[PDB]
């Protein structure tokens, strides 16, 4: 009734509030496991003691886990103990037994440790590197991209039957791409000073390129490109105009190490020095 | 009649859990994803809650109404200079209502110095302060018949501020003669280089015609 | 209510079904005729009997044709 | 939910989304229904809105509250007046996708908070840039040339819509040097 | 409805004319359908079922009769019908092809061995 | 249940269908509704998700000792043989969602055609890792077996194949 029912219809809080989820559907095994489960248990006479369950719906996990995946948190499922989301033991949707569930979502957990951790490197970023902010940056422009899927699902809950198989399979070409920056930044957090921290994060790029010379390889592409564009501009710089400028010591060239200039490197240096040398006459 | 019924299509919204034929009947919408009737009562009630917690002070009436091209057409009152009903001398409409406000009562303040048709040059100054107000008079009701809400306010932005300018060139002492003829060029040295560079040049223009006849 | 629409989709589903059967034998008859001899048999009539005039009218909508 | 959103993110407080400086925009996280999966989106949102708040608000402090005349260079000045007027050009493709949004909620009430998040956010990363270069100029009252010095060394950068939006307002800034200049020379 | 009309919204389904064109046909329609609304026999639905199956082994299109197979369970699945016997009988009876003897095999339960 | 089962198919089990590393999905648990004889037939079901249970950690580890660009080749071809055998596994809820009256049988002659795809392909598949088959002599090894004598297993190692040789296109470019 009347603001009530407003409510009613339109918060789907029974899991975001203390209260009892109930769907009322079909009963009976194909859709009653857990209960079954549970009545299993008691009639061997365990002696008592259940599991924790309190039972949420079964699309309501998959609007949890787009929200986990796109990058947003507060999320009751997927309980976080530092910042990293741990799969909830004390939920189960109608199913599952209980510890089928215990597996599932912990993979999708051990996909969002990886999504977070990203959000977390470009949160660290605004609180320039030349080269860690400059792939942040690309990060970023990828990731708005993979936000843009999860937000159009996200609407047609509302618009086909919502469940966990359909929605794995769906994001494939996404929990494949995530996999290959678990082993990109590892490299870019073994880290001394600002020019050795990047042109080792810049030459994993570099080899990376070569190695599958699919779709992977156009994701280390476009780190790739946006990773050079300052050093293209500071090669540029003391090209032309002539006078070196490399302060903190950033620009590679000093008058690991990456090949990409290395067969003509001998001509750059003696092509800026010299330009430097015309302007003195 | 029963076989006429039967030609329809049946709803989609599958469920899991129901296997016994599941055509779908909604698990819940989203809050926001309801809108456009959530809205307004979603504001009524924070305002319910908001006057609960005071005691019926912060009571004001009629929450709700006006809506949006009541309100529009309202402040396009106000834009003519006419007060409104609830000017005398939904809740975040305030705050975006008093800067298109605060233009309207120092429009009225630069007609109200428009009343004349004592300085000479003074006069002809007055007769080009009506050049502009014309504009501002003109401008409402061929650009914004009824149009959305936040349009007017960013619309008359570009326009407002060089309004408020005006309003803090004129007094409501105020000289009058070759003592404004002066006050007018120390403005123009004051300020040369923002929106109100043609105005003020156009203000001083016709403020020594007559001074130049002497 | 919701049982009032779940039988209206409940004999939809079987009507659909005897639609498939209908086809996969390949007679003649569509789905707004088939919307009548449902409907008579559920008041009970002899099979046999509208078989002959079924039987009459496809040859006689021939001969008028 | 809908028009007071965008009444926040323009940069007219709420009474929903209560104005502070302390902690920002905030949401009145009193109501229980409010789900905490929104709560985060909101949070993203409300960034938004509280560095267009702090935009308008320099821009309306020191441009048109006087006739250009403290006697203070970071706080007054015409190069700091232009710097203003260069600043709400820049605001302007907010200004277009604000007033897009709100045509298809119009349109249909039942778009998603992760649309709006995920729309303009393309401005999530240049409002952060800015902030600290009106911070400098503002602290260590800086005069005339220098300004131009402050805007320059930043539009210089490693992302492209911060190094386009600053070199708009180093233009305007020279402007006004070019005013003087074209007369002194 | 009623069961009179209906006839006769078959007529004007069958033939391609209206019911104020044509009234001999329904004139024989009332005097075919008259004195034979039930059934004269007793119903056997399990051997319909299989004389559809005997019917498409019949024909060498055995995939479809297999598939009938499957559709038979969904009717009785769903269950909305008291009258499974009348319309597949009907259906069998107004059989085409989609391009022998039954003197010999089995027919419906008569009721001559008792008082009708 | 009817979705239990269709992820101990895939990956994820839970403890009706308990995991053991040799080979698992062993099953003790006692139901009236399921017959006593119908643990044999979910025995004989579960050899098939044995199978796709080891095929995923070999491709979750590519994609020294063995290693190359093959593995991240004849890894993606076994991509594309799995892909009706997840399309079917999708098709399968659709129609248990519909009808309750389908069985354990449906699943087993459905998906009846993998008892010959699933262990003659398995069988190269321990056969590369227990050589040294990480050259370019990985098409031989599977070239023989591409031949068949059963039709699933002679059309879905061509389809691993040919990506194969699309390396072999990549090389003897470069040299040529």
């Amino acid at each position: 009734p009347d603001d009530r029912s407003w409510l009613e219809h339109h918060v789907v809080h029974q899991y975001w509030t203390a209260r009892p989820s109930q769907f009322p559907h079909s009963l009976h095994l194909h859709s009653n496991l857990a209960a079954v489960w549970d009545q299993h248990l008691y009639s061997s006479d365990p002696l008592y003691v259940p599991d924790d369950r309190v039972l949420v719906t079964e699309t309501q996990v998959i609007r949890e886990t787009l929200w986990l995946l796109s990058g947003v948190k507060k999320l009751f499922i997927f309980q976080l103990i530092d910042g990293k989301v741990t799969v909830r033991n004390n939920i189960i949707v109608t199913h599952l037994t209980h510890s089928c569930l215990r597996s599932v979502l912990e993979q999708i957990a051990a996909y969002g440790q990886v999504v977070f951790r990203l959000q977390e490197f470009i949160d660290e970023v605004m609180g320039p590197f030349r080269t860690y902010q400059a792939f942040m940056w690309a990060l970023y422009k990828y990731f708005i991209s993979f936000k843009e899927e999860l937000a159009e699902i996200e609407k047609c809950i509302i618009n086909t039957t919502i469940t966990l198989a359909i929605v794995v399979d769906k994001l494939a070409p996404r929990l494949s791409q995530l996999k290959v920056l678990h082993k990109v930044f590892s490299t870019g957090v073994a880290e001394t000073r600002n020019v050795v921290r990047a042109s080792h994060l810049l030459n994993t790029l570099y080899k990376a390129i070569l190695e599958y010379d699919e779709q992977t390889v156009s994701l280390l592409f476009s780190l790739w490109v946006e990773t050079v564009r300052p050093y293209l501009q500071t090669v540029d710089e003391w090209i032309v105009h002539g006078h070196l400028w490399d302060g903190a010591r950033e620009f590679i060239i000093q008058r690991t190490m990456v090949s990409f200039l290395k067969p003509v490197l001998k001509q750059i240096i003696m092509a800026g020095k010299s330009m430097q040398l015309l302007k003195n006459l | 009649l029963w076989e006429a019924a039967l030609t329809y299509e049946a709803s989609k919204r599958r469920c899991w859990e129901r296997v016994g034929c599941p055509p779908g009947h909604r698990e819940e919408p989203y809050l926001t994803e309801a809108g456009r009737d959530a809205f307004d009562k979603f504001c009524r009630l924070h305002q319910g809650e908001l006057q609960l917690l005071a005691g019926g002070v912060l009571q004001a009436p009629q929450p709700v109404l006006v809506k949006e091209c009541e309100l529009v057409k309202d402040v396009l009152n106000v834009l003519i200079g006419v007060v409104s009903a609830t000017f005398s001398l939904p809740e975040s409409i305030s705050s975006l209502l008093s800067e298109v406000a605060e233009y309207g009562t120092c429009y009225t303040r630069l007609s109200h110095f428009s009343l004349q048709p004592k300085g000479l040059v003074f006069q002809a100054f007055t007769s080009g302060l009506r050049r502009y107000l014309q504009y501002y008079r003109a401008c409402v009701l061929s650009t914004p018949p009824t149009l959305s809400l936040l349009t007017i306010g960013f619309l008359f932005k570009k326009l407002g501020r060089q309004l408020r300018y005006l309003a803090e060139l004129c007094g409501v002492a105020f000289p009058t003669g070759v003592k404004l003829l002066s006050y007018l060029y120390q403005e123009a040295l004051h300020n040369c280089s923002n929106e109100h560079y043609p105005v003020l040049l156009s203000l001083l223009k016709t403020s020594c015609e007559p001074y130049t006849r002497f | 209510a919701a049982a009032a629409a779940a039988n209206l989709n409940a004999v939809r589903e079987t009507m659909d079904v005897l639609l498939e059967i209908s086809r996969i034998l390949n007679t003649g008859l569509d789905m707004e005729t088939l919307s009548i001899c449902v409907r008579l048999c559920e008041q009970g009539i002899n099979p046999e009997a509208l078989s002959s005039v079924i039987k009459e009218l496809r040859k006689a909508t021939e001969a008028l044709k | 939910m809908i028009h007071e959103l965008l009444l926040a993110l323009s940069g007219y407080p709420g009474s929903i989304f209560t104005w502070n400086k302390r902690s920002g925009l905030q949401v009145s996280q009193d109501f229980p229904f409010l789900h905490p999966s929104e709560t985060s989106v909101l949070n993203r949102l409300c960034r938004l809105g509280t560095d267009y708040i702090r935009f308008t608000e320099f821009i309306e402090q020191y441009t048109g509250h006087v006739q250009q005349q403290q006697g203070q260079g970071g706080l007054h000045g015409i190069y700091l007046r232009a710097f203003c007027t260069g600043l709400d050009s820049v605001l302007q493709p907010y200004r277009q996708a604000l007033l897009d949004l709100e045509q298809e909620f119009l349109g249909d009430p039942h778009l998603s908070i992760s649309h709006v998040n995920y729309f303009l956010d393309q401005f999530q990363l240049l409002f952060p840039s800015v902030m600290v270069v009106v911070e400098q100029i503002k602290s260590q009252k800086i005069h005339g040339c220098q300004i131009l010095e402050t805007v320059y060394k930043h539009s210089c950068g490693g992302l492209p819509p911060v190094r386009s939006a600053l070199e708009k307002i180093l233009a305007v800034c020279h402007g006004v040097m070019y005013k003087q200049l074209s007369a002194w020379m | 409805k009623s069961p009179n009309v209906l006839l006769q919204n078959l007529c004007c389904r069958i033939l391609g004319r209206s019911e104020a064109d044509v009234a001999q046909q329904f004139q024989y329609a009332v005097r075919v359908i008259g004195s034979n609304f039930a059934p004269t026999v007793e119903r056997d639905e399990f051997l319909v079922a299989e004389k559809i199956k005997k019917e498409l082994i019949r024909q060498r299109r055995e995939a479809d009769a297999a598939l009938f197979s499957e559709l038979h369970r969904k009717l009785h699945s769903q269950g909305v019908l008291k009258n499974k016997w009348s319309i597949l009988y009907l259906l069998l009876s107004l059989s085409e092809d989609p391009r022998s003897y039954a003197t010999l095999f089995a027919q419906a339960l008569p009721r001559d061995a008792h008082s009708t």
